[PDB]
């Protein structure tokens, strides 16, 4: 049983698995306050 | 206020905002356009123990990156209780804010 | 489709081979944790609004 898709892989930094990176692709998320935006702004 | 890379039409006199509120200017006694950013703010979350064990007290400022914390005394409404944490003995930064 | 089963009272229907499948469902956990700002978004800078 194959389970190198679903276990996280290494070789990503952020180490989530190939089916959650292409599952963190396909929903779009802004960027919003977890980098504050705060010097940015200083856009929706 | 800063300058601005927009460029008015010369009927042009104001930029405008999405919530219909003023953005971008021109200045009348020199004819170039401004833009306005309102001044910085955010939230003040305060960490504390149990009053029953201690009394020392943390405070992270929410949003705003830690270039302006320890020098945001700037006569505010509320700086003569967070005036030690205004100094910023201890600085630290996270994704939440100043700390 | 319209399928009418062949019922009797002699006869019985078992299956000699199965299928493995993996189906996806998809279930929300957690929303934005929004906190507004009720005298700044009120109040555009105003202390007389305030
Ligand atoms: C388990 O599956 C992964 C991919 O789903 C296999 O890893 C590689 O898959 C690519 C195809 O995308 C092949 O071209 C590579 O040759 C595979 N790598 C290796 C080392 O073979 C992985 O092989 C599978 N595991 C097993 C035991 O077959
Ligand atoms: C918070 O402030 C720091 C320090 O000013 C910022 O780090 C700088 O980022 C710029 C590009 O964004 C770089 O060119 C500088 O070299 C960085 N300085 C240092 C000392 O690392 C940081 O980007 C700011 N963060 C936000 C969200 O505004
Ligand atoms: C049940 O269905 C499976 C479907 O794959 C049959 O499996 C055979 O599997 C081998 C390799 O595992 C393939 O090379 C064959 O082509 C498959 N057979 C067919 C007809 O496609 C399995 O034989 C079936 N079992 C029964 C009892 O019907
Ligand atoms: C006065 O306003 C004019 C345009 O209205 C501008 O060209 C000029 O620089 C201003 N200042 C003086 C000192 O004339």
């Amino acid at each position: 049983f194959n389970f190198s898709q679903i276990l996280p892989d290494p070789s990503k930094p952020s180490k989530r698995s190939f089916i959650e990176d292409l599952l963190f692709n396909k929903v779009t998320l802004a960027d919003a306050g977890f980098i504050k935006q705060y010097g940015d702004c200083l856009d929706l | 206020l800063t300058e601005s890379n927009k460029k008015f039409l010369p009927f042009q006199q104001f930029g405008r905002d999405i919530a219909d509120t003023t953005d971008a200017v021109r200045d009348p006694q020199t004819l170039e356009i401004l833009d306005i950013t309102p001044c910085s703010f955010g939230g003040v979350s305060v960490i504390t123990p149990g009053t029953n064990t201690s009394n020392q007290v943390a405070v992270l400022y929410q949003g705003v990156n830690c270039t302006e914390v320890p020098v945001a005394i700037h006569a505010d409404q509320l700086t003569p209780t967070w005036r030690v944490y205004s100094t910023g003995s201890n600085v630290f930064q996270t994704r939440a804010g100043c700390l | 489709a319209e399928n009418s089963v062949a019922y009797s009272n002699n006869s019985i229907a078992i299956p000699t081979n199965f299928t493995i499948s993996v189906t996806t469902e998809i279930l929300p956990v957690s929303m934005t944790k929004t906190s507004v700002d009720c005298t700044m978004y009120i109040c555009g800078d105003s202390t007389e609004c305030s």
